[PDB]
């Protein structure tokens, strides 16, 4: 049971940059995940939530329109494609299992910084 | 749009001594859906108590959570060194995720 | 991961019991417990629920208010307490970890009788009334039919009329006698454990459910009726 | 020659009432009397009887222990204490004057409703299966049916087998969820309110009573069964 | 004429459980009251026998010991203690008078279901084989669900002598055993093979799986 | 690399006794020993288990309860203390090493036999299939001759107690309707319903009471 | 698109019958044109083809040698000349017309039914054994029953012993009489309707299947058999 994140760094504003989380010990197909960024010094702040075919995805209005999150169950693999980034963008980003009722955020990835300057 | 507002700010507090953490909300929490994490510098945020009431599993007996509606407490009945971190409240009973602003536990 | 579970039996009406159900392998004090049951040759049926602390104990309609649901999460052990018990509380109860999303009923306990009742049963005469529905027109003749599963002593056996939102109204007793205003269309005969009831031409009146009832011991009995459209 | 009744109502389960029957025209204290009732739409059923001086009351076994027959000859009245209500006393109540080789029940009261519920009209998720039954032989496939009244939210809809005289098992959740050990000829499909369970090639270990589960609400409720022989 | 029988429930092994059965209807005092249980799925089996007193008391094997039966003539009750409870006293117990030429067990009451309780199953083909010396004997143990590590064993038992290892860890051939037997398979299907027959091979093959905490013997292969 | 078993006998039900396993050839201080029984023509069944300190102690349910299973490792034996016995734990139970993937039970002990202690009756068929308005011939035969014929029938209808039928091998209960007839003397009798009814589908059973172990036939079924 | 279907009917076995079958709404002379029958209480069942011709008219073989089908192309008309029939071919004959992998039969005529028989309004005597199976071990007492549907006259019943792949020999006559150098174990009896035959300590060597037959008129009839195993 654990979440193996990938991607960030250091990129220009109005760059892009994709955010990988790969998972392991449990039935990712079937749950619940989303993004949590933190900006240096701040406090948590959910961006985006990504559930089963037949849900809707939902996005914080700081990012609507310019984020995307989507999932490959496949590779049991969740993706934020992060677009027209800005100095406010920059912060550590966390993916995370939801379980609701049953944990809330049970289970992290170790998260990675994402950078946004020039 | 549910505010959650953590009290007080900063804890000054020695190994044994007791730790009591509040968090309100500006609306009733549905369902109690309310979680509590433990960050420590540099590493990611860790489950102590969700639904309010219940502890994580393996999570040592000394942090306990109570409250309902829009009044809730954390506790750590005797601090140990491994304690003193920044604490997060975090209510899940709606589509708008919402967070506390912190309370660091020094 | 396991539930363990004890006690059940067999009661009296009205009485009361508790049942207990004792959790290893898993953290009980984090999980939705439920109970669920089961009649003699029935289907499964859910009873109640309970879970962490900030949270509603839930029960189904038939045991609110007699049921009570509860656990003690420093034994991690779920507990069922049962008051004013009738015989359709009879079942096999299961304890149950509810994991919803992740399991649904995902463990079970292995179930206990609860057995309710009060001694039967039993030396009842069973009366059996043939046909259920006989369609006619005014004019026509009824017969109705009531077989008893034991002689029925000193033919003690009545007739009632009932039509629908009143009172069952005596037509027969003893088998043959006409009770005071009924007309004599009417009319019983049978002995032993073979009654008849004859209608000898129907009246638009006459319509109407029908009951045999026989009272030669200190346990009455009805049949469970004829319906004449 | 009159029986006056009064009392009943609705009441909540576990919950208590009191009958009265005030008689006019005999001899009350020389007769016995009765309690009959008749849930609706059933029959007519005996519940306890009284008579003279030496109190020799009779219950039937339903009721027995939870109801108390009682009688006031100076008042001439009838009574009947009945505590521990469940679901299955709602029936109209009858008080009758019990003449035996005389008369039978000649003289009736004429009825009061006594309903006991908790507010039960059902909002509840109905699940429908069919075939009750399906005789098949061992290589052919099983394909089972589940129908909700409503749609199922999130598709938390469960599978169950029980053999008999054993705890059900979890086979399939989510609709389409295989659960840990169970063989990959089992699997589940379907969305919304039409559900499906499929066992590829049967095998003798097989032959059970399959159930489904909604729990995508408050009020869990369970499939009536299908039963593979 | 009634037995109102109570009690019973399900209990844990070697717990205490209490029966009573309350008669009315005849002269209590005189009659000849037994205790009968039934297994499930099983027949009816007499427990125990009580009389008037003139009490010799009557006892099972089964319940020798650990039952006892008992009468209060002035309540009309009987009454059946069971103390150091296993699992094969799982069974419905049914109070009855006993009358003999008179009727024998003619009254019943309705009995009681008092159940002592709380895996994977192996299953062996064929149950028998019959086969001469040379030939070819082939072993299958099917599991009712995977065993994880292929922890499974398989054991040969001549009559009267202790069980012999053959092949663990569904492969592995035991210390001095002969190369013509084999053991193959994976998850919930083994088996072991005994290529060419020895007149001192006809014995009784037992599979086993220790991959788990509830450790469980398949029911045996008798080769003749 | 031995191991040498003790203990066993003949005892009365509810009685006690205790079994001994006293190991040599390898380092038993580290070994988890298990016990494992065989009923008296049955397959191998696993008891109990035992093995280093910091380690729980197993049992099966047949045996939880009422046998204890211990360890000296400065004696270098295996024990087993059985208590309230009774006649269904009758078997041969045996010690055995337990090596896991390094063996399974690689060792075991010579095992040592515990034991723990009339008329037979037999019914034919053992099924029937029949429809309604056909005869029903059910038959029990005793192994020795049925005193005074003091052999009788019930009817068993699933969920409900036994039902009294015909006693004194012919004599036909209050109640019972005359299509049940029963017949024969000394070792076989016969119960023969003339036209059956739906609600006769059911077990019946025989039952002889002239001595001083009754005993019942294993049931027929009819349906 | 129509199949008009004409004949059939009543007719002495060994006679003759024609049927037709008249179409319209498609090219009739292209088209391969099938009969299907159909016994009564039982499955379809496939009876003879015709097509082009330059091909092969097809029977099945319950009616090869006997039934001629044909066709007359400048009538639109398909015939089936049924020839030296037996009691076998009573069944309803439907005309189909034979689309193969653009329809299989996607026309059918409504239908005819033939009836081939000699008798009159009345049945034979119908001779109903029970149990079909009897599992028994030696020593053991085998009871089986014969019961007729009409009295048999002069109690003119026998049984009969059949082992695998042997004649059936004959036990008892005239209801009670054994045969000649048949054991005493062997008994029958019963007169009218109900006769019994008795085996009073089976033997190995009596495993096998027992037929009752009733010879008290001009029609022998046999029992099915009853199969002791």
């Amino acid at each position: 049971v654990q979440l193996v994140e990938s991607g960030g760094g250091l990129v220009q504003p109005g760059g892009s940059l994709r955010l990988s989380c790969a998972a392991s010990g449990f039935t990712f197909r079937n749950s619940a995940m989303h993004w949590v960024r933190q900006a240096p010094g701040k406090g948590l702040e959910w961006v985006s939530s990504i559930w089963y075919s037949g849900s809707n995805t939902y996005y914080a209005d700081s990012v609507k329109g310019r984020f995307t999150i989507s999932r490959d169950n496949s590779k049991n693999t969740l993706y934020l494609q992060m677009n027209s980034l800005t100095a406010e963008d920059t912060a550590v980003y966390y993916c995370a299992r939801f379980a609701g009722g049953w944990g809330a955020y049970d289970v992290w990835g170790q998260g990675t910084l994402v950078t946004v300057s020039s | 749009d549910i505010v959650l507002t953590q009290s007080p700010a900063t804890l000054s507090l020695s190994p044994g001594e007791r730790a009591t953490l509040s968090c309100r909300a500006s609306q009733s929490v549905s369902s109690n859906y309310l979680a509590w994490y433990q960050q420590k510098p540099g590493q990611a945020p860790r489950l102590l108590i969700y639904d309010s009431s219940s502890r994580a599993t393996g999570v040592p007996a000394r942090f306990s959570g109570s409250g309902s509606g829009t009044d809730f407490t954390l506790t750590i009945s005797s601090l140990e060194p491994e304690d003193f971190a920044v604490y997060y409240c975090h209510q899940y009973s709606d589509i708008s995720p919402t967070f506390g602003q912190g309370t660091k536990v020094e | 991961v396991q539930l363990v579970e004890s006690g059940g039996g067999l009661v009296q009406p009205g009485g009361s019991l508790r049942l207990s159900c004792a959790a290893s392998g898993f953290t009980f004090r984090n999980s939705a417990m439920h109970w669920v049951r089961q009649a003699p040759g029935k289907g499964l049926e859910w009873v109640s629920s309970i879970w962490y602390s900030g949270s509603n104990t839930y029960y189904a309609d038939s045991v609110k208010g007699r049921f009570t649901i509860s656990r003690d999460n420093s034994k991690n052990t779920l507990y069922l307490q049962m008051n004013s018990l009738t015989a359709e509380d009879t079942a096999v109860y299961y304890c149950a970890r509810f994991a919803g999303g992740w399991g649904a009923y995902d463990v079970w306990g292995q179930g206990t009788l609860v057995t309710v009742s009060s001694g039967g049963g039993g030396s009842d005469i069973v009366l059996t009334q043939s046909p259920a529905t006989l369609s006619l027109s005014p004019g026509e003749r009824a017969t109705l039919s009531c077989r008893a599963s034991q002689s029925v002593s000193s033919n003690y056996l009545a007739w009632y009329q009932q039509k629908p939102g009143q009172a069952p109204r005596l037509l027969i007793y003893d088998s043959s006698s006409r009770a005071t205003g009924v007309p004599a269309r009417f009319s019983g005969s049978g002995s032993g454990t073979d009654f008849t009831l004859t209608i000898s031409s129907l009246e638009p009146e006459d319509f109407a459910v029908y009951y045999c009832h026989q009272y030669s011991d200190i346990s009455p009995t009805f049949g469970q009726g004829t319906k004449v459209e």
